[PDB]
């Protein structure tokens, strides 16, 4: 909690200028901020704003010092030095500390030095915790599954069995990994299940969001590359394999056999056709209908947006009906 | 003869169930029957008449 | 079980029948019989009252001449039908008692008549106010506060804390304060931003089932009184909903994202972060918010379905629609 | 582990085996990446060229196949349907409990039924009733007089809710949630007045349903789920929504209420579906569908412009936009 | 100047048996339709058009 | 024409005259996203009646680059 500006200043690897004895409480906006609150800026437009907040110190750049009112820590990334600033002074909790008795663990399973069960959460047989491995509450961790060293679940998450999620992972709450995959062979209008026997393989420093769903596979599996980061809400079918560094928003529902390359960024809501590949550094825009493969990096879009009702009315009736214009004017050609 | 066009596209929205584009697709279906470049069927029949 | 008029009363509404009918239960139209009670409230239905085999429906004056049994007269029959719903609700509670099973911290204080479901956890700090129930195998974070009357139902999570107001219903498989999505990029590779915001909802909200509502970053996630949330919703961090505004199913918010009060936001629509959506608005389903809204209506985008081979050539057409547009003022 | 005599195999999966049938398959695996001892697959007749380079002890393919062949062959008509079959078979996945676990919470009014199994800290509320082989995960929850059928099977954190009735060899995933409230609510000047839904959840037999999906219950009648539908992930199925035997329901799609879909019908993923109307038989909506408006005769149906790069994108959505703009000029060149 | 045949394949390539061999989509075929109808000056009836699955029915339409 | 120009970019970009200077930046200064300088492009089209090629609509950014395009 409470720390000293100065050595903050040298954690972050900032030019301290200003009081080095003031002491910080924590982080906050500067629309919010007071005293012992140390906040950011990364816009320059809000130069003139830092005349108006009330925070004991802000993060800026050196091109901003001039209009400094406060005492001032100079960086070259305020908005990463905002992050890890923030971490010092988290004021998260953790998902359960120990092993709490109300659990149910399987004899079998084979636990690191320093993990935490949460209450009422549930270990199958088999299962490997790592070292400081945090369950939360009303978990459950599937048979055969492996968590990595320093990886925590928040309460109620969902771990199938034959997983395998590597070190310093996060999942917020409702997410179920590795649930049966949508594999279903037709035999005249009937469905016939196709057990899913693949798994999902997580990488390390991997954080996945609430209520996302990513499959096993049906036969390999389901790989998520590290430094990897999801959204709530996310759907991620069966045999779907996303690079290492890539980000995916909220909403976005994968098809089956997706390849997502490196460092993209996937914009929220956007729906992605299956059985194809995405090149390193692509960025879809949100709500993004990708329907085609990405063999080039960069980025690209889709969507008409909003009109106001009426317009829209007469915006759709005329697309709808645009090949009968194409050719009434091919004619006037 | 305007009134069998309404049935094939098909007050429009009140008894009749017309949705936010059926009464815009509407007018344009008359435009090429009619060849010519209005919320109920009376009002229709009398102008276009 | 009520009397025709004692609900007659209770509902406010004008009764034109044999009061002392016992009413049992709601209904529809199509399947109420003897012992129901229904309402209609489109006036095509009333050439095919008598069809009815209700005990009694609620209608206005107007459909007054066309009833074919004991009439309830009101001015809004949905209105008259939620709470003559109410009243012969069926729906049981999430919880009653205090179950053994459930594990709650010792510095956590209950009110009167607090109710907690089987193997739900209680953490450290938080206050549960009174008559409020918590379903089944729920989670309730560290210093959480939930307001009197507030019910969840089985499963769901509230997070560290959390502020929820008076009257308020989640449903289950529902997330409130998780991480929201604040990552800074150094070099490709992502840092985390812990969420050391909250999530402040106010008095008689509703929220769906499998919906997410992501803590802030610094400041607060905002949910005003009276909001009513869908299921499988995505509400981002440092999202503020304005009061009595309705958000349908599957809709996908940004963070910093203000929407004012009365507003409805369509099913599956996507709004776009850091801007403002004006009191008063309705935006349609599957709606594409980019922008801000300033003035107050309807807002819609999409092109509907055809049939496959026909949306090909209106998809091509289309994505080719600046050529198409060279073409026409080359021929002015 | 499972272990079978390729011999054996051919003949539960009625296929001509071309070769060693005293070959021991222990499982099922990928072209890529199958063992000795691994039986796979071939449908696409590309990866006919690359059947050398496979591992697997054996490859079920068809008559038109086997000239490329380079391994034991199943030679049938439909390849995919017989690796789902033989796919079961050889199935390892475990299951979502087995016997009754102490921690679970079982009222007493609760009737089960013969050699049924619960999980560690579930809940089963009062007046339930669970058929003969049933299966309830653990953490699950399972409202007041609800049935399950026989065989049905719940993996762990399901929730379903009070007189939801399922009926038997259902499948359900985790985070799934069944008879929840509708989205019902009447509107007095402003403000939302809650309509009660106390309809119910109808779920037929053979009915998979996927992960954190939700099925919500009906307002006074019935939400219906038909029998051998096919549920995936993220769904949402309003109240009063009836879907019909068969019809399958991809990832991420958003019914709205008193919705009617028809037999035989697949709905593409992220599609969105109008409420208060039909969808006939025999329909298929392709992906991010935007179904506006009831369908009456079967085929395919599409929506939807794809991507392009963002500088064409910006030109072409700007023109769509002013595409009433358009019409007019183009008019008065005429 | 350039031959039929060689305007054909041009086209083709700078689109992309269509679905089988070279990988089309639900739209590239349509597109490319379009594309030749353009090069060519001509209309294709889509009874025709539904006969254009290979690069020689194209070459043979045209000619 | 060069205040016509910019009394356009202030009806489309939605900003009072005095804040749409010479040497201001549409997207940097002006708040506009990625549609509003195809339509302020689109704007400019129809009321001076002229076609912009791409290459050249593109590396209009700011005010001074869009006035120099319509006066040639
Ligand atoms: C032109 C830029 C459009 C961006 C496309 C969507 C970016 C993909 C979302 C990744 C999420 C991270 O960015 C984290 C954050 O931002 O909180
Ligand atoms: C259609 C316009 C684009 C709409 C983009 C919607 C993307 C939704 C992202 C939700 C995840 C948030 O946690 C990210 C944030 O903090 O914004
Ligand atoms: C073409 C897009 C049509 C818009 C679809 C909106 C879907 C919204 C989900 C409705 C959820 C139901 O529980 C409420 C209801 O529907 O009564
Ligand atoms: C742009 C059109 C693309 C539409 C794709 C929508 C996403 C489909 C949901 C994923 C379902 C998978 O579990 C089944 C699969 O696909 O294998």
């Amino acid at each position: 909690a409470s720390i000293r500006l100065a050595d903050l200043a040298q954690q972050l690897d900032a030019e301290l200028h200003g009081d080095g004895d003031i002491v910080i409480t924590g982080v906050a906006s500067m629309q919010s901020a007071q005293t012992g609150h140390i906040t950011f800026m990364v816009n320059p437009k809000y130069r003139e704003h830092l005349g108006l907040c009330q925070a004991s110190a802000v993060v800026m750049t050196q091109d901003d010092l001039p209009f400094a009112k406060s005492a001032a820590l100079v960086v070259k990334n305020p908005y990463l030095t905002y992050a890890r600033m923030a971490q010092i002074l988290d004021t998260t909790p953790q998902p359960a500390q120990n092993i709490a008795p109300s659990a149910v663990i399987d004899a079998t399973a084979k636990l690191g030095n320093n993990v935490s069960i949460g209450a009422n959460a549930v270990i199958e047989s088999g299962v490997e915790l790592g070292d400081n491995v945090i369950i939360g509450a009303g978990c459950f961790v599937g048979k055969n599954s492996k968590i990595g060293a320093g990886s925590r679940l928040w309460a109620n998450v969902t771990i199938y069995h034959e997983i395998q999620i590597g070190q310093n992972c996060l999942i917020q709450s409702g997410t179920v990994v590795g649930a049966d995959g949508f594999g279903y062979a037709n035999d005249r209008g009937n469905w016939v299940k196709i057990p899913q026997i693949g798994r999902v393989i997580i990488g390390d420093r991997v954080e996945i969001g609430a209520c996302t769903t990513i499959d096993r596979g049906a036969l390999d599996d389901t790989i998520i590359g590290n430094g990897v980061i999801i959204d709530n809400q996310c759907q991620i079918a069966h045999n779907v394999v996303i690079g290492d560094n890539t980000a995916v928003a909220g909403g976005v529902i994968m098809a089956g056999s997706l390849k997502i390359g490196r460092y993209c960024m996937i914009g929220g809501a956007s729906v992605i056709n299956g059985h194809m590949e995405i090149c390193d550094k692509v960025t879809v825009t949100g709500m993004g209908m990708v329907m085609r493969p990405i063999t080039e990096p960069g980025v690209y879009s889709s969507g008409i947006p909003l009109q106001p009702n009426k317009v829209w009315r007469k915006t759709a009736a005329l697309v709808m009906n645009i090949d009968d214009m194409s050719k009434r004017l091919k004619s006037l050609e | 003869r305007v009134k069998k066009i309404i049935g094939e596209q098909l007050s429009f929205v009140e008894d009749l169930g017309a949705d936010s584009l059926d009464t815009v697709e509407l007018v344009m279906a008359l435009e090429e029957e009619f060849d010519t470049e209005i919320t109920t069927v009376q009002a229709a029949i009398d102008y276009i008449n």
